[PDB]
C-alpha cells in the first residue's frame, strides 16, 4: 500500500521529532542542585575541548605596550577574528589569524580610552558595506566610527574605518563597560556609578538635534551610597539587559520600546542569599562574604524560565529565573529568583593521571576570576589559585548521556570536564566565540541537541585572549572522540575495540554509538 | 601607520 521511499520518509519524519524532543534547559535544572561531573584529561580522546592553534601578539604591540605611561588595555573582537590594544590616547587593531598582521592605528582620540567595543549598526543609517559601529570610549568622550568587516580570500575580514562626525561629551561618569543589541543600540556603564547610559545617533542633522546624543537612563537624585558597575549584558531574545554591580546587586532592565530602558528587577546579594538558604542544600561556597564576579544571559530559545546564570568567586554557577505578573500587557518580568545551582567539580589538574551524594563543598574553583557561558552550556572558568598562573576549566553538557536519561524525572545536568593549563606569565583576559552562536533547533525542546547538529555547522571555537596572544579552543564533537579513541585501537586485539566501543554505548547508547 | 579614515559621505545615506 506505501512505497519505500514513503516508507523511509517516515522514519525520517519520526527521528526528526525525536532529535527535536532533546530536553530543554528548565527540564534537567529544576529546582535544586547538583554536583554531577566526569572529568576528563586534556589530553585524552575524550576531552570534551582542546587547543588546536595560538597566535602571539605582534611584536610592534608590545614596544607600544612597554611605551605606556599611565594605561593600557586589551580586548577582542572574537567575531570577526580581530584584538585590538589601547596605549594612553592610541588604539590598535589587528587580525589574530594573519601570520604576520599589519597593525590598523587609530590615534585621533585626545584623551585617555578606557573602553571599546564592536557592535551593529543602526538599520536605515549607514550604507549596507557598513557592518559594524566601533565605539570607542575616552575619558572625555565617546566617538564612533563607521567599519566594514568584508571576508577575505584568506578567511580573515578585512577592516575599514570609516569617519562619522558622531560624538557626545561623555560627562562625570567613567565608561568601562559598552555593550550593543542586535538592532545598534548602544548603552553604557563604568566604575563611577550604576548609572546606565544610551547613545542615540542619526544620519539627518537637524536645527534643533545633533546627529549624536546621550542620555542618562537611570534618573538619578538624592543620596546615593557608593556602588559601580562589574559588567553589562544584553539578551535580544527577550529585549532584556542585565548589570552587575561590584556589591554583587544584580539589575534587570527591559527595552519597552525603541529608546525606552525601565528598570524591572533588582535583586542584590542578600536577596540571592535568601534564596538559597530556603534550598535544601546549603553550603559554605556561597556566604555573605562571597562575590559575583560575572553574569551570562540565558536567550529565550534555549530556555522560558532560566534567565541568567550568575558565577561566583567560589566558582558556584547560579542559576536564576525570572518571572512576569501577568501574562499579556514584549512582556517586562517584574521577579527575579535563584532557583538551581551547579556545584564546582572536585579533581584538580595534575601532571600525572590520578586514579553519588551532592558535593557542595569543593574548592576547585576557588578563587574564580573570570568566567562565560556559551549556549547551549559550554562553560569556561578563569581559576587563579597562583598569582602567577591561571588554570581554565572547561565544561560542557554531558548531551549523549541527557539524551539518553529515562524517564524525564531523572533528568540532571550532567557534564563533561577538563583542565586545560596556560603557561607561566598567561593571564587570560578576555573569552569570546569564533563561530556562530549554538542552535540545534528554534524553541527550548531540541535547542542544545548537540549530536543533531554534528554535520551541520562546525564545532564551536573559541578565542581566549591573554597578555601574549589569543589561543582557539575548539568544542569536540562525538564523531571526533569516537575517531580519536578508535585511533588508539588500530595497534591492539579484537577485544581492545569492543571494549572502547562499550564505554561510547555506555555513556551514548547503542544507536548514537553506531551513527558515529 | 594611521587608518585612512574614509569620508562620512560614502558611510552614511542617502
Amino acid at each position: 500500500a506505501l512505497p519505500p521511499v514513503a516508507k523511509a520518509a517516515q522514519v525520517v519524519n519520526q527521528t526528526l521529532q525525536l532529535d527535536d524532543s532533546y530536553p530543554d534547559l528548565d527540564s534537567y535544572c529544576r529546582p535544586g542542585a547538583s554536583s554531577d561531573y566526569e572529568m576528563q584529561s586534556s589530553d585524552s580522546s575524550w576531552a570534551p575541548f582542546h587547543v588546536v592553534r595560538h597566535h602571539n601578539i605582534p611584536d610592534k604591540v608590545f614596544e607600544h605596550l612597554n611605551a605606556g605611561e599611565v594605561f593600557t588595555k586589551l580586548g577582542l573582537f572574537a567575531e570577526i577574528g580581530y584584538a585590538w590594544a589601547s596605549i594612553d590616547s592610541s588604539l590598535f587593531l589587528w587580525d589574530y589569524t594573519h601570520p604576520n598582521p599589519e597593525l590598523i592605528g587609530y590615534e585621533e582620540a585626545t584623551h585617555t580610552i578606557t573602553a571599546v567595543a564592536l557592535v551593529p549598526p543602526k538599520p536605515g543609517v549607514f550604507v549596507k558595506t557598513i557592518t559594524h559601529v566601533l565605539v570607542v570610549a575616552t575619558t572625555s568622550e565617546i566617538i564612533l566610527l563607521g567599519v566594514s568587516a568584508t571576508p577575505t580570500p584568506s578567511g580573515s575580514k578585512s577592516l575599514t574605518l570609516y569617519s562619522t562626525r558622531m560624538s557626545v561629551h561623555r560627562g562625570g561618569s567613567d565608561v568601562s563597560f559598552i555593550v550593543g543589541t542586535k538592532d545598534g543600540r548602544i548603552f553604557l556603564g563604568g566604575e563611577s556609578d550604576t548609572d546606565i547610559h544610551e547613545i542615540f545617533y542619526q544620519q539627518e542633522e537637524r536645527w534643533f538635534s545633533s546627529r549624536c546624543g546621550k542620555i542618562n537612563h537611570s534618573h538619578p537624585f538624592g543620596s546615593r551610597q557608593q556602588e559601580w558597575l562589574r559588567g553589562l549584558y544584553v539578551d535580544d531574545t527577550r529585549n532584556l539587559l542585565y548589570s552587575l554591580s561590584n556589591r554583587s546587586t544584580i539589575r534587570t532592565y527591559h527595552m519597552e520600546g525603541p529608546e525606552k530602558l525601565t528598570k524591572v528587577i533588582e535583586k542584590d546579594k542578600t536577596s540571592c542569599l535568601r534564596d538559597f538558604a530556603h534550598m535544601a542544600d546549603s553550603s559554605p561556597l556561597f556566604t555573605d562574604k562571597t562575590n559575583i564576579v560575572a553574569l551570562s544571559p540565558i536567550p529565550a530559545t534555549e530556555a522560558s524560565k532560566l534567565h541568567l546564570m550568575a558565577l561566583t568567586d567560589t566558582g558556584c554557577r547560579l542559576f536564576l529565573s525570572a518571572t512576569s505578573s501577568a501574562s499579556y500587557t514584549a512582556l517586562a518580568p517584574q521577579s527575579m529568583q535563584l532557583q538551581f545551582v551547579k556545584f564546582p567539580p572536585r579533581e584538580s589538574p595534575t601532571r600525572i593521571r590520578t586514579l553519588s551524594q551532592l558535593d557542595k563543598t569543593s574548592r576547585a574553583l576557588d578563587p574564580s576570576a573570570l568566567g562565560f557561558r556559551f549556549s547551549p552550556g559550554y562553560f569556561f572558568d578563569v581559576v587563579r589559585k597562583h598569582p602567577n598562573q591561571d588554570m581554565l576549566f572547561v565544561s560542557a553538557p554531558d548531551t549523549g548521556r541527557i539524551k539518553v536519561t529515562q524517564p524525564a524525572s531523572a533528568l540532571k545536568y550532567f557534564e563533561q570536564g577538563t583542565w586545560i593549563e596556560l603557561e607561566n606569565g598567561n593571564r587570560t583576559i578576555e573569552i569570546g566565540l569564533t563561530t556562530a552562536p549554538f542552535a540545534a533547533a528554534k524553541q527550548p525542546l531540541g535547542f542544545g541537541n548537540e549530536l543533531a547538529v554534528q554535520f551541520d555547522q562546525v564545532p564551536g571555537e573559541f578565542a581566549v585572549l591573554t597578555n601574549t596572544g589569543v589561543h582557539i579552543v575548539r568544542r569536540r564533537r562525538l564523531v571526533d572522540i569516537f575517531a580519536k579513541a578508535l585511533g588508539n585501537c588500530v595497534s591492539a586485539s579484537d577485544d581492545a575495540l569492543e571494549r572502547e566501543v562499550r564505554k561510547f554505548i555506555n555513556q551514548y547508547g547503542r544507536v548514537e554509538t553506531i551513527a558515529a | 601607520r594611521k587608518a585612512k579614515l574614509l569620508p562620512m559621505e560614502e558611510a552614511l545615506l542617502p
